């Protein structure tokens, strides 16, 4: 079964970078590390799992890349336009960039981390001549984007 | 000049991958570290000691096949095979030249 | 003593050669996940070679000459050169080597056929001076492609105006060229579309107008044209009174009304001599039975249920 296809004003590369240069930079600078990045490592001592973005926090961010001159390309705009494709970019960038753990966790306890620890030692085996997992699986937390205060 | 047709693929356990590294030099490397036979234990588990090990060997290297046939497959292909034969007559060729 | 060589790599397991004449390399794109001939394209001459033909295999990342087509180099006088579904080549790097060297005296045919969407390619115009007291580089485009008789560019993510500045730079030369494929280029717009950014537009009329007495044109699978496009093509039959042989197929838009415009604008030139709508949704069987009983095409293909368009060895040599 054969498929037209149309060329379309977005580009989720260029959107991928802008969402991780977010992700890695802003703060809530107003009421004066990142707020996201920290907010990671809570995510990375599993004391967190609740992944909130705030659409007023893109929002900040656009108007101070504007301010230093440079385009943004509306990442609200596109966040509320095909909300649920930007949940993927999300956590593909969070998943990307996401610190390692501070507190202890007796990570062996995880299932998870012992099965997936036999499919490296195996894979190591073969890797020898003689993506690991689906994302997905990994992925503990929780990611929701928060709407728009009056303005 | 020609678009491909597809015809089914078939493995079976050739004499190269019964002489591979984890063929029967698996079996010199490790059967005499592996298996143990003693007095201090009844004929059925001695028996067992044998056999599972020559079970996993057969299952890592071939894991397709019963144990059993497995092992038909193997006297079938001894019964036959030349560089198998050069081989084993090497092995105690080996053992004459000690 | 080998002039013709043909290697069709379906499966994978694990210097001067004045000889060769013609270079067939096709690849199954699942399988061979390399490139087989690189080193030896890379480092030998080949210079008898009159035709290539390389598809299906995987540019190395970590080469970027392999990227840059610098080994294409070495095959000067190469009368006709095939690429397709190279996954890892792009259109873009090869507008480089058109634009920084005479790499070749005469192409007489051209297949550039890259899979996936690559960023918006344009033709790169701009001419760089090594300092305002110094001469600017030369740009080879026109003496490289000046003697095209067939471009294909199917697929190749160009931009309309990029193809409009071929034409109008002539870089193109218009009476050389006979036959043209666009198909399936996505960043390809009309005139009478609203909903664009304009460098995306392909001006038809100026086009046409620089390239008139070519045979055969082919627009298949180009979804950008609509029936209101089409106008342009209507209004534009003076300029292209040569065309013999007409792809449009597998586009899912184009109404049958199109073509009934189209050929009776054309009829006033002696119908048309071929036409492919094969797969098209939108061409009605009373239109295209009409079409056959009033004669205005020789031959016109209506297999609604053909879902193909790349007959292999025919249409295209990216393995089955």
């Amino acid at each position: 079964a054969a498929l037209p296809s149309i060329q379309l004003p977005v580009d989720y590369n260029n959107l991928f970078n802008e969402i991780t240069d977010f992700l890695v930079t802003f703060k809530q600078d107003t009421l004066s590390g990142p707020k996201y990045m920290a907010m990671l490592q809570k995510v990375a001592n599993r004391e967190l799992n609740s992944v909130i973005i705030d659409l007023d926090d893109i929002l900040q961010y656009q108007n101070e890349k504007f301010l230093q001159g440079t385009q943004a390309d509306d990442l609200v705009s596109a966040i509320q336009q095909n909300a649920n494709h930007f949940t993927e970019l999300f956590c593909r960038a969070i998943d990307n960039n996401m610190p390692l753990p501070t507190k202890e966790i007796d990570y062996k306890d995880d299932v998870l981390d012992v099965i997936l620890n036999q499919r490296r030692l195996r894979n190591e085996r073969m890797l020898s001549d003689r993506e690991l997992f689906p994302p997905n699986l990994t992925r503990r937390y929780f990611l929701y984007f928060k709407p728009l205060s009056q303005n | 000049a020609i678009t491909a047709r597809k015809r089914r693929p078939q493995v079976k356990l050739t004499a190269e991958k019964l002489l591979s590294d984890k063929g029967l030099p698996y079996v010199l490397k490790n059967a005499h570290k592996r298996i143990r036979i003693s007095s201090k234990k009844n004929s059925y588990d001695n028996l067992s000691n044998i056999i599972q090990f020559y079970q996993l060997w057969a299952h890592e290297l071939f894991p397709k096949a019963k144990f059993k046939d497995f092992m038909k497959i193997c006297q079938t292909v001894g019964k036959t095979d030349p560089v198998l034969r050069e081989y084993r007559v090497s092995l105690f060729r080996d053992e004459m030249g000690m | 003593l080998l002039k013709k060589i043909e290697l069709i790599f379906v499966n994978s397991l694990v210097v001067i050669y004045s000889e060769l004449e013609k270079i067939t390399l096709i690849c199954d794109k699942k399988k061979i996940k390399n490139f087989p001939l690189c080193r030896a394209l890379l480092r030998g001459q080949f210079p008898l070679l009159q035709k290539l033909t390389i598809t299906g295999v995987t540019f190395p990342m970590n080469n970027q000459d392999i990227m840059n087509f610098q080994w294409l180099l070495n095959f000067p006088d190469l009368k006709e050169l095939w690429i397709e579904d190279n996954d890892n080549c792009e259109l873009s790097k090869f507008l480089q080597l058109l634009k920084f060297s005479n790499v070749w005296k005469n192409l007489e045919k051209l297949t550039f056929r890259e899979n996936k969407l690559y960023p918006i390619v344009n033709l790169d115009e701009d001419q760089p001076v090594t300092n305002d007291d110094e001469v600017p580089s030369m740009l080879f485009y026109k003496e490289n492609l000046q003697n095209l008789e067939k471009l294909d560019l199917m697929g190749t993510s160009i931009s309309g105006s990029a193809l409009t500045r071929l034409c109008e730079q002539e870089y193109l030369d218009g009476r050389k060229l006979r036959s043209l494929n666009i198909g399936n280029c996505p960043n390809i717009q009309f005139p009478n579309n609203h909903a664009h950014t304009a460098r995306m537009i392909l001006d038809v009329n100026a086009v046409l107008k620089r390239l008139s007495k070519l045979e055969e044109i082919n627009l298949s699978h180009l979804s950008s044209l609509n029936d209101s496009t089409m106008k342009s093509f209507i209004i534009n039959v003076p300029f292209l009174e040569n065309l013999k042989r007409l792809d449009i197929s597998h586009n899912f838009e184009i109404t049958g009304i199109s073509i009934y415009e189209f050929l009776k604008k054309f009829q006033m030139d002696q119908p048309l001599a071929y036409l492919n709508i094969d797969g098209c949704s939108q061409v009605s069987h009373i239109t295209v039975n009409m079409i056959r009983a009033q004669n205005l095409v020789t031959q016109v293909d209506c297999v609604y249920e053909r879902d193909v368009w790349r007959k292999f060895g025919i249409n295209s040599y990216s393995y089955s």
